[PDB]
DNA sequence: CGGGAAAATCTCTAGCA
DNA sequence: ACTGCTAGAGATTTTCCCG
DNA sequence: CGGGAAAATCTCTAGCA
DNA sequence: ACTGCTAGAGATTTTCCCG
């Protein structure tokens, strides 16, 4: 509340995002998002051949987390089943494909329509090469290639560790999806509160930002002002 | 430094149960987390809960909403 | 010591008495004629 | 009550009267009649009326097999969040269960699985799969589905959703995946008003963040506390109370009669 | 919310999302999402969570058939007291049930019987037996044992007692009669700490005595009460309240705004 | 409490029983029973022959309530089963029999031992004659004699009405058993309280009668006295 | 005369239930008995109970014991 | 009026909507395609 | 008026199949 | 227009008993 | 500070087979 | 030495909102 001027000064000086201001100056995320305002669903699909069997590989671009399994045939039904599974396990919004025969079939389009996925036609190649390397490493521990493929997926997702902080792909995708959930929560709160107009002390209508227990935060003429609940009225428009 | 980390730790909410009570209790505030026990603060009362009886979340709804 | 009467597995007839070895929350470990059994506390009575 | 006790034991050998009847009919105190009943092996036919509580740690998954339209559906649930994972399998075979569990371990941080004593779950192939992925197998008490009530209720919910959305699909496996999708992302409720997927993401991210934060706090905050004893480790202090860990026994003591060094 | 409602109905046709999910994902008020769910026939799959209560009048008896050791046991219970009457019968035949019910009517004041829709209980012979003895047949909702939960629990108790005392008898019928004796006279509890026989004697004697006493009181006490209306009949007066019966509708009104003539 | 002298005077004048004093002067039954102190289990068993079949008839002597059924043969097993049923339905304490072959068999003796019945070897003949009359009346309404016998039992127990107050046999037996239950309740209460001794104001030991909420009723030297709870002590001997 | 009969009527105790409550309530005092309804007095509160929901006894234990 | 969805007799599939005729404590009488059914209120939902 | 012990009350579950 | 219940095993609360 | 309405909470049941 | 739960339908209690 009292830190709104400090947050505005910090934004003017360092151009910090609303996350930093909300974490530092103890502000609600809507106020910080207004001050600063004043990929998670991306997947790539590819088919890879190994020892005469087809491996369908899905990678989460923003994290490198992979989803692969051996399919009996390179058929639109099998890849539609794979994509429906992927949508059922992760929040898949759009998939990138290579204009193959199995990706432009009507079954896959119907699966995307039902699962709410948009179809759009370099990371995938490196991911396939790394998956092949791990499969070659762990082939001797599995009789079938399908078991070895799942071993390689497990190893790449939770055992191999690299990056800035040295996290695995599973931790990265979990963090990314958590951040996306936070972003969606904030967007829903903004949409819910944006339909209100506030009159304070009576002055002109002011966009509502926060409806705290002891105060009401509003915006007037590109300036954020805090008024008490007992000196302002909020109406829905 | 340390106070920021403690504040972040206390920003998490814990849902927990007792040994003979089958209903999950409200979102108490997390104070300490261990391998097999968590320390909570539920309505000005500090309790120690086994890790298998606690669900520690954050609630992004609440976070991004005050 | 304790006496335990129990309903082991798909057998509606109650059996006992058995020696109580371990009492946890929800289940008990018992000994009945040199046989170790784990019975839920719903299906057991301890005296 | 020596005469009354003998006439009550003699009647109990014939009728097995409850403690109230013998207390009334022989002027016995309630404790004496209860002792008479408690010493009769033939009257011990009811267990205590409570329920246990399943493990709810973030690493526990409960697996079970259900049957629909003549097929076998292998279902796994994350206990802490309600996030489910189901797949139609050709048969209840240790190979299929081992493959499903390897997939599950490769997708999410599965630390331990709680299943019943079915043949597929007790196979050596599943044991080898768990050993390679570092999964600890917990087997329920035989013929006690209440030990896996979470996955049993999830079987019920999955079957209900499959019945809801069966017409939209032509095979059972497509409808099963559709029901998994609907349960994981189209049904809200629970602790945070979440879906299953949102709740599981929150649970795992919270585990990671809390682990890292507590590690940093314990690295920085290093003190010994004397109360009433030995040099107990300091866990949390404030609000007139101190939380300490002495000999791997965590106890909460007030700020009085305690000094931090 | 016109745009949001359409995008939620379109999603519900695919996923059948619960009201919480559509309220969260489309910014709908809870009432709007609940209306969306309530208008979908495919989501009406759960009844309200309560239970009814069986008739407990002194004249109601609940009858049922149970099976033990390959034989058929016909059991009747007096609902108000828990007094039971059981007998091994050759088969679930309307003749045997009619004979058993005629015996029951000749032994106790049986006014009405509540049974399920088994073949023996729905036979014309049983109907003729009930008509001759003036017994009113009440048939439960089909495949709803909760309508006769009293006799079902009595079947459970009788089987437990038979298991307790089976060794003392050589045939099943002797053990059944022994269990009936034990339940009726050797087990105390309930409302008055009674046995079943004591409780049923108390119930019937109380019914007779209260009927006679109330008949005498109504013969002597004859008054009309005006309150707020018509000449309501006086039932009970005192302690600042008056109980009256106007047009076969019994209501309790305070002594104020009421005059007795 | 205050009516103890009135109850003593009433007993001296009219020799009324404790029931009347307890119902009139508002006294606990123990006090009235002390002032006045200062069949329900009887059954008869007989075998009757009609149309070549044996009817086993049990009558409650104190009420005239009958229990009859047609048995396949005049055998100790059948009559033992009948008597075990009768004990299971009514509080049977002793049965009167006519020293027949089926009544002195070992099976019937064992049944009496298990059911707690004592065996002892004119009302029964008149009851049998009345049962035969009713059976002859209602035979035309039943194909079998066993159904007609049960019809006759029902009619005699609940339809035929006679006596002083014009009650049926079922009402009479219900009232008699209720009175016996009251008598047993009073006897148990007397036995429970008779093991106590009371010292009042301290005077000699006094037999305890009642332990009311606001007073204690005791007996000393064949005289009933009411003392407060706060001036007396009760001990168990 | 009438007062004695009323006192005898009020000497009986009734066990009863409500429409949505499955546990039997305590022994209220009987004031009036009808064909389908009984009038009771439970802890200084007068209620009308359907006859099918009431168990009217006397309790000879209590009677012969104060 | 009211819409009733119910689970009649040994059939796990829910049926409806039906016309509500009588609502008692514990059971309801309904009409579904000129067929009168009595269903316990546990196995019915009224809207 | 104050603890302890005993009694009463409340809670909760399996089986009825 | 019809309808879960019952009895026992623990846990918790009330009441009685001597101070 | 006071009602109404809406939201949150509590209670309770079937199915898991 | 291990362990009923879950989601929805009504009913009841809290809280918010304008006076
Ligand atoms: C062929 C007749 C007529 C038509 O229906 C069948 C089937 N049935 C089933 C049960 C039963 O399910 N008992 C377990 C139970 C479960 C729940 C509950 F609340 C009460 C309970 F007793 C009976 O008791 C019973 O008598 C019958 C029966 O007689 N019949
Ligand atoms: C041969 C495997 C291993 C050995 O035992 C059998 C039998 N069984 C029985 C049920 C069951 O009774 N479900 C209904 C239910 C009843 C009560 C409750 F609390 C939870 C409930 F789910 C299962 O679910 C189940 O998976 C099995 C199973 O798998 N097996
Ligand atoms: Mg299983
Ligand atoms: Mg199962
Ligand atoms: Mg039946
Ligand atoms: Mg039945
Ligand atoms: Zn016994
Ligand atoms: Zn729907």
């Amino acid at each position: 509340l009292d830190g709104i001027d400090k947050a505005q000064e910090e934004h003017e000086k360092y151009h910090s995002n609303w996350r930093a201001m909300a974490s530092d100056f103890n502000l609600p995320p809507v106020v910080a998002k207004e001050i600063v305002a004043s990929s998670p669903g991306i997947w790539q699909l590819d088919c890879t051949h190994l020892e005469g069997k087809v491996i369908l590989v899905a990678v989460h671009v923003a994290s490198g987390y992979i989803e692969a399994e051996v399919i009996p045939a390179e058929t639109g039904q099998e890849t539609a089943y794979f994509l429906l599974k992927l949508a059922g396990r992760w929040p898949v919004k759009t998939v990138h494909t290579d204009n193959g025969s199995n990706f432009t079939s009507t079954t896959v389009k119907a699966a995307c329509w039902w699962a709410g996925i948009k179809q759009e036609f370099g990371v995938i190649e490196s991911m396939n090469k790394e998956l092949k390397k791990i499969i070659g490493q762990v082939r001797d521990q599995a009789e079938h290639l399908k078991t070895a493929v799942q071993m390689a997926v497990f190893i790449h997702n939770f055992k191999r560790k690299g990056g800035i902080g040295g996290y695995s792909a599973g931790e990265r995708i979990v963090d990314i999806i958590a951040t996306d959930i936070q972003t969606k929560e904030l967007q829903k709160q903004i949409t819910k509160i944006q339909n209100f107009r506030v009159y304070y002390r009576w002055k002109g209508p002011a966009k509502l930002l926060w409806k705290g227990e002891g105060a009401v935060v509003i915006q007037d003429n590109s300036d954020i002002k805090v008024v008490p609940r007992r000196k302002a009225k909020i109406i829905r428009d | 430094e340390l106070q920021k980390q403690i504040t972040k730790i206390q920003n998490f909410r814990v849902y927990y149960r007792d040994s003979r009570d089958p209903v999950w209790k409200g979102p108490a505030k997390l104070l300490w987390k261990g391998e097999g026990a968590v320390v909570i603060q539920d309505n000005s009362d500090i309790k120690v809960v086994p890790r298998r009886k606690a669900k520690i979340i954050r609630d992004y709804g609440k976070q991004m909403a005050g | 010591n304790f006496r335990v009467y129990y309903r082991d597995s798909r057998d509606p007839v109650w059996k006992g008495p058995a020696k109580l070895l371990w009492k946890g929350e929800g289940a008990v470990v018992i000994q009945d004629n040199s046989d170790i059994k784990v019975v839920p506390r719903r299906k057991a009575k301890i005296i």
